[PDB]
């Protein structure tokens, strides 16, 4: 890749399973006789990291667009290997176990995803509040779970109900169906453009779709989709 | 793995939730004994009452405005509602519906 990089031309770079290259070096370590670190990880294991991720990143010349996958052992995000390929990325998208198994397929925790652009003058100030707003609706309703996991909803206050409800239908409206996706889900792949992304989860926090149930958000594409079906349900 | 220290001190705090519940529970139950026989006990009076005015009532027919409280009072304009409440949570949707 770095030839074509260097001579100008625009490299887009998916490497799957850097935590396989870690795994491979450290079986590697193991039998180099070196002394182990951590659970069993080599010792050179941040300068590997620093040795592959550095030559990924885009140059004056010519740049690179990378989208790496990281395996995590177990469900363990404290594991050395992610632990070291976070600091070396532009954005972190987390996958959770959680919300796969509540047939949330686009499974990412948007708690725990973050990038360096999403800032205001870079993507723009309505995208910049919508993304804020809506972290900080999901940031509730996990402060809130151990609440309604047993009092349940009825004890929580009106503007907290309100917020829990939000978050719920935010949680199933991140939910999309995919091209790909589509011999596991029923439904036809969908593509939603970014300003149609902000203007949908803004319509989702001004207060429409309140009326909507929450099954109508699920595996969608933009609110007019949402608002299609619930029309068609009538 | 947060932490063995901090699982069980959450595991101590929801067994603490637990007893208080179950405390709840148990007082409510009793609450509710005691709440049954106060209706059981005031019920005689009420059906008395109830009977004395089905008497008065059937006697009484096409009196003058039928009366002050029982008059049928036609156009009806302002309505007052009696609503009566918990004064306190934690009953459920009781409060809610």
């Amino acid at each position: 890749a770095e030839y074509f990089r260097d001579e100008g031309r625009d490299i887009l770079l998916f490497i799957d399973n850097i935590f396989r290259f870690v795994q491979a070096g450290s079986e590697v370590s193991s039998l180099l006789g070196r002394m182990p670190s951590q659970v069993g990880y080599q010792p050179t294991l941040g300068t590997e990291m620093g040795e592959l991720q550095e030559r990924i990143t885009s140059t004056k010349r010519g740049s690179i667009t990378s989208m790496q996958a990281v395996y995590v052992p177990a469900d363990d995000y404290t594991d050395p290997a992610p632990a070291t390929v976070f600091s070396h990325l532009d954005a972190t998208i987390s996958l959770e176990r959680s919300i796969a198994e509540r047939a949330i397929f686009p499974a990412v925790d948007p708690l725990a995803s973050t990038s360096r652009i999403l800032d205001p003058n870079i993507v723009g100030e309505e995208h910049y509040r919508v993304a804020q707003e809506v972290k900080r609706v999901l940031q509730r309703y996990k402060d809130l779970k151990d609440i309604i996991a047993i009092l349940g909803m009825e004890e929580l206050s009106d503007e907290d109900k309100l917020t829990v409800q939000r978050a719920r239908k935010i949680e199933l409206f991140f939910s999309q169906p995919f091209t790909v996706a589509q011999q596991f889900t029923g439904r036809p792949g969908k593509y939603v453009p970014v300003k149609k992304t902000v203007e949908s989860f803004a319509r989702l926090l001004n207060g429409e779709g309140d009326h909507i149930p929450e099954s109508f958000f699920y595996m969608q594409g933009d609110f007019d989709d949402v608002l299609a079906a619930y029309e068609a349900s009538q | 793995m947060p932490s063995s220290r901090e699982i069980k001190r959450r595991i101590r705090s929801v067994k603490n939730v637990a007893q208080i519940t179950r405390a709840m529970e148990m007082v409510s139950a009793s609450k509710m004994r005691r709440a049954q026989r106060n209706v059981l006990a005031t019920r005689p009076y009420a059906d008395r009452m109830r009977e004395v005015m089905a008497n008065l009532t059937a006697r009484v027919v096409g009196a003058a405005r039928r009366g002050t409280l029982l008059e049928k009072r036609e156009t009806v304009k302002s309505v007052a509602l009696l609503v009566v409440t918990p004064d306190r949570g934690l009953c459920g949707s009781l409060v809610a519906n």
